[PDB]
């Protein structure tokens, strides 16, 4: 005002001093790919193969637990089925969540 | 003169002209971030989705189990102390008196309704008072006695016990251990 | 026979991939939980530096802003060369944040309270008792725009009211 | 249950919100009904009992909007009246049935807000209404009356 | 996982599971004696925990699988973005202080 008419380099490099604490936000962008993309590359590698084993029971003890019955006889359906209208004819409450709608 | 508003004319036309046109290039940098940002949390709603699943039943079977050994330190009778930390290993290291005299303390607070009122707490907490006891002489011997072990053994072994606190009765035992011969 | 399979075969898909798989979720997706919480406060912070944006390729935006506002100011068509508030008002609000930056450090007001724009330095000059040439006590150097502060700030942590050795730069030797 | 929606205003209360007892068996019995395909029956069933209840607790707070009981005092004459509280919690049980309507999901689902236009189209239907009510009580005369429009305003 | 702790005893606040801690040992073991008749019923309470146990293990791992795809596959590709959009904030403050530096640089012309 009255001494400071220089202040383009130190409102401005002060400015590019808040450009170097942007350059430090340059740093919480590489640290925020850095750790943020890091715990997407370590979770997804570290998951995968939870996927692989999820797949083991979603492939193969799914197919498998569904061909359990692939040719099943004829009078125990009747039996254990008839033991579904014992459980069946429980209620819901009594029974529960997926023991009722599993027997579903 | 007009190197000097050459300055003026470069420095402030072109600070200027390109503040604007760096700076809207970087808003459309920002609208690329909130893109992945937004692109990125939304797939990681499967996070929280999957993360509903933490079934902690392993919590009621630790603390049901607690309750068990628990009700066998609670017969006065928890005589279970493998000799005498267990050695080595009773969590990683000496938890006998960390999972065991703060239950015996902790677990003699552990009032259901009446459970085994005041008579039984103070005794209980007198199980944790000689498995407190046996915790200082066993700190002391981590790192009071070694005073040679700058290994785990003072460090993660003490560390270990860092479930026991009040660590400047060990500073204590260190005018009684270290500074002995002061 | 095959039935004894499923016994066999199906007690190893129910309760060897239960409990297998419930190794590989417990275990993995533990990993998948405590490292769901690492993107998950990195998302937050993300978001934080998403607010950054804003708060600096915005900021410095709203600068440029100004800048570009004063270049398509132009108005020519020398003596509009005053085109910086951040000359003045930004620059001694920036320089008021100076101000609160000396009204942080206090560092004037106390009753000074006048013109620190480059409130320029600090030091820690323990101070000399300067007859004998022994040491006095400690005292932070606070050499403002124009006004000197030779506080001795011991015990006086703040940088409140600290011993004010105080004098303008104007006459200072 | 029904309930006077200004009680949730007088005393400024959190609404309703259904939680994970119900839940895991609701989009359980609604992927459960995808097997089954029915997820959109008993769907409609659910823009139903939401929709209804609406009603029941928009039912209560239909008393103090229907009529604008300041006609002609000064004019206008108070600001004063209840058809602000009526689309304040309209739009708060919009809010919670936004969220606890499109919670239940596996995730993709394609008529979530469908959904929401089954439950709230009626009730855009019902803001039209009394839109129209405190529009005819607030018309045939400008300063009827007329200042108070523009809390009208505010509504829409 | 999450699980192993020493947890003893945190939150002594003894959790009254089916009441069997407030049956027997809070209401026919009130001044320590028992447990050793409410011992039994500790021990019934782990054969409990073996029912209980047993019941709430047959839905902990029951909810499968289907699909989180985009979890991992979403993590990929959206992880490739995320290092092409790293290299726009790199880029972003490289063009960005070279314009800081090269007009403050101009401007320490303008000093």
């Amino acid at each position: 005002m009255p001494a400071e008419i220089d202040i383009d380099e130190a409102d401005v490099l002060v400015l590019s001093q808040e450009l170097q604490k942007t350059s430090k936000l340059t740093f919480e962008i590489n640290k925020s790919l850095k750790k943020i993309a890091a715990t997407s590359n370590q979770s997804s590698q570290l998951f995968t193969p939870i996927l692989a084993r999820n797949n083991v029971l979603t492939t193969l003890q799914r197919n498998i637990e569904s061909t359990l019955n692939s040719v099943a006889s004829v009078k125990d359906l009747a039996n254990e089925a008839s033991k579904y209208e014992i459980i069946l004819q429980k209620g819901i409450n009594q029974v529960g969540l997926k023991q009722y709608t599993q027997v579903v | 003169f007009s190197e000097q508003v050459a300055t003026q004319e470069v420095i402030h036309s072109e600070n200027v002209i390109k503040l604007s046109k760096d700076l809207h290039t970087t808003l459309l940098t920002f609208d690329k971030l909130d893109d992945r940002l937004t692109n990125v949390t939304q797939v990681v709603s499967p996070l929280g989705d999957k993360l509903e699943t933490a079934i902690k039943k392993k919590q009621n079977y630790i603390q049901s189990v607690e309750l068990i050994r628990r009700y066998n330190d609670f017969y006065s009778m928890g005589k279970s102390d493998i000799v005498e930390q267990l050695r080595l290993s009773k969590n990683w290291k000496l938890n006998l008196k960390s999972v065991k005299l703060m239950k015996n303390l902790l677990i003699l607070s552990s009032k259901l309704e009446t459970s085994s009122i005041p008579k039984t707490i103070n005794t209980k907490l007198v199980i944790e008072k000689y498995s407190e006891m046996m915790e200082n002489e066993l700190l002391e011997n981590f790192n009071s006695a070694y005073r040679e072990n700058n290994f785990t053994k003072l460090n993660e072994i003490a560390i270990i016990l860092n479930n026991f606190n009040g660590g400047v009765n060990v500073i204590q035992s260190f005018i009684n251990q270290h500074d002995y011969f002061i | 026979k095959f039935t004894s399979n499923l016994t066999d075969l199906s007690i190893q898909v129910q309760e060897e991939v239960k409990l297998n798989i419930n190794k590989s979720y417990n275990e993995i997706m533990t990993v998948n939980n405590d490292l769901n919480v690492a993107m998950l406060e990195l998302k937050r912070v993300r978001a934080n530096i998403n607010d950054l944006n804003e708060v600096l390729d915005q900021c410095t935006k709203i600068a440029e802003k100004r800048l570009q506002l004063q270049d398509q100011i132009d108005q020519e068509r020398m003596r509009r060369d005053r085109s910086s508030v951040l000359i003045l008002e930004k620059f001694w609000d920036t320089e008021l944040d100076q101000l609160f930056k000396n009204v942080e450090g206090a560092q004037k007001f106390i009753n000074s309270t006048k013109g620190r724009h480059i409130l320029m330095n600090s030091a820690n000059w323990m101070e000399l008792n300067t007859t004998t040439g022994k040491p006095l006590q400690m005292v932070q150097i606070f050499i403002l725009n124009d006004l000197v502060l030779i506080a001795d700030k011991s015990r006086d942590k703040q940088n409140d009211f600290i011993v004010s050795q105080c004098y303008p730069l104007k006459d200072v030797t | 249950k029904p309930f006077d929606p200004q009680i949730n205003i007088t005393k400024k209360m959190p609404f309703p919100y259904y939680e994970d007892q119900q839940l895991g068996a609701l989009s359980w019995i609604l992927d459960y009904f995808h097997g089954n395909s029915e997820g959109s029956i008993i769907q409609d069933i659910l823009v139903g009992e939401r929709s209804k209840l609406i009603l029941k607790c928009m039912a209560f707070l239909e008393p103090f909007a229907k009529e604008i009981s300041t006609a002609k005092n000064a004019p206008y004459e108070k600001g004063s009246s209840g058809m602000n509280s009526y689309t304040e919690a309209l739009l708060g049980f919009i809010a919670n049935e936004k969220s606890l309507v499109d919670d239940l999901y596996s995730q993709y689902t394609e008529s979530k807000p469908h959904v929401l236009s089954q439950i709230l189209s009626p009730l855009i239907s019902a803001y039209a209404k009394l839109f129209g009510a405190n529009l005819k009580i607030v018309r045939s005369n400008l300063e009827n009356f007329g200042f108070f429009s523009f809390e009208l305003v505010e509504s829409i | 996982v999450k699980h192993e702790p020493a947890l003893g005893q945190n939150d002594v606040f003894d959790l009254d599971p089916l009441s069997f801690d407030k049956w027997v040992p809070f209401l026919r073991r009130a001044l320590d004696k028992n447990q050793l008749d409410p011992v039994i019923d500790e021990l019934e309470n782990s054969i409990e925990d073996n029912f209980q146990g047993l019941e709430l293990q047959l839905l902990q791992d029951s909810q499968m699988n289907d699909k989180l795809e985009t979890s991992i596959d979403e993590i990929a590709n959206i992880q490739g973005m995320v290092q092409d959009t790293l290299s726009s904030e790199i880029s972003k403050f490289q063009i960005r202080l070279s314009e800081s530096a090269n007009e403050l640089i101009v401007k320490k012309q303008m000093y």
